[PDB]
């Protein structure tokens, strides 16, 4: 994919 | 925090009387993104207005152009009135050809 | 000649009006090409150019899917935010998201960026080294931990370094026509006359791309950056800018005034004074 794939909780 | 957004109404073209054009108004540099703009003619609102994608640049402030088409003519008059929470009365920005 | 690849997310809680709004665009230089929001009827990523539409419907899917599951993290980042900074559910809150990649003429890699933020202040940021991260204050600190604990950076790194060059390259063939020809701004200078001993100096430069440009004023040829009334560039609808810059000039100087306009259309930086003439 052109946007970044991984999910970052804060 | 907060940072008042800034104003321009400008036509896409140089204004020619009779001749279809596109009216802009560029807010830009405001923060929060809730914001409410319009475009006047004559001092009334326009039915059908667009506007971008909201977007802001690298200091975070949000940036919106709001269109419509338009004919400019000597008779006219053409605004923008934006609301934002850093004011505290709308502010109207009358088009001017010059700028 | 150097080009980049950048994606902005906004985040916006909204208490009682429902789930908070997640709205992504995606840029290409100064060209938008992608857009998402939570808010449509039928989310989905949309094409915002017209060279990005040649893609699948796949990738489209690709595009719509990694959109919902980011609206649902940061939905819930919003709220781990609330608790960093001891804030109320009444309040409505922001948190916005920059990621992306420069590149050079060769196309290599040059930068990679990932800057996060909350109400529109600093939160986090990936270093330019891609393996580090600065955070703004205490709350970002605890979110700092946690991705160095669960190694954020080494995706990060993977995907600036590939996937987003790889189609940033793509992009800029694919729109070679339109992303790496360069409009340049047509020229004029205009009067305006504030009295009889006074006027106004205007510089124009419309239908420019890219957004970049330099206009200057000089009299005599000295430089007058104190005197100068500078506006932002702003776009004129049609994927091109605009720009002027104006200087009050007393009646009788008007010759000794120049603009000079550069930008990557033009041969050689213009010069231009007032012609009242034609």
């Amino acid at each position: 994919t052109s946007t970044l794939q991984e999910q970052i909780g804060w | 925090i907060q940072r008042t957004p800034k104003i321009q109404v400008y036509s896409r073209h140089p204004a020619e009387n009779g001749k279809s054009n596109f009216l802009n108004c560029y807010v830009s540099g405001f923060h929060p993104s809730d914001i409410e703009v319009d475009l006047l003619k004559n001092g009334e609102r326009i039915e059908k207005v667009e506007h971008s994608d909201l977007s802001f640049s690298k200091d975070w402030s949000f940036y919106l152009l709001y269109y419509t088409e338009f004919t400019p003519t000597e008779k006219d008059e053409y605004a923008c009135r934006v609301n934002h929470v850093t004011l505290s009365q709308p502010k109207i920005v009358k088009w001017d050809r010059d700028m | 000649g150097s080009h980049s690849m950048r994606y902005f997310y906004t985040a916006m809680s909204r208490p009682g009006r429902g789930e908070p709004r997640f709205i992504a665009v995606g840029y290409v230089d100064d060209t938008q090409f992608v857009r998402f929001d939570s808010d449509a009827a039928s989310p989905r990523m949309a094409p915002r150019a017209p060279w990005i539409e040649q893609e699948g419907p796949e990738y489209w899917d690709g595009e719509t899917r990694n959109m919902k599951a980011s609206a649902q993290t940061y939905r819930e980042n919003l709220r781990i935010a609330l608790r960093y900074y001891n804030q109320s559910e009444a309040g409505s809150h922001i948190i916005q998201v920059m990621y992306g990649c420069d590149v050079g003429p060769d196309g290599r890699l040059l930068r990679g960026h990932d800057q996060s933020a909350y109400d529109g202040k600093d939160y986090i940021a990936l270093n330019e080294d891609l393996s580090s991260w600065t955070a703004a204050d205490t709350a970002a600190q605890i979110t700092q931990r946690k991705w160095e604990a669960a190694r954020v950076a080494e995706q990060l790194r993977a995907y600036l370094e590939g996937l987003c060059v790889e189609w940033l390259r793509r992009y800029l063939e694919n729109g070679k026509e339109t992303l790496q020809r360069a409009d340049p701004p047509k020229t004029h200078v205009t009067h305006h006359p504030i009295s009889d001993h006074e006027a106004t100096l205007r510089c124009w430069a419309l239908g420019f791309y890219p957004a970049e440009i330099t206009l200057t004023w000089q009299r005599d040829g000295e430089d007058q950056t104190q005197d100068t009334e500078l506006v932002e560039t702003r776009p004129a609808g049609d994927r091109t800018f605009q720009k002027w810059a104006a200087v009050v000039v007393p009646s009788g100087e008007e010759q000794r005034y120049t603009c000079h306009v550069q930008h990557e259309g033009l041969p050689k930086p213009l010069t231009l004074r007032w012609e009242p003439h034609h």
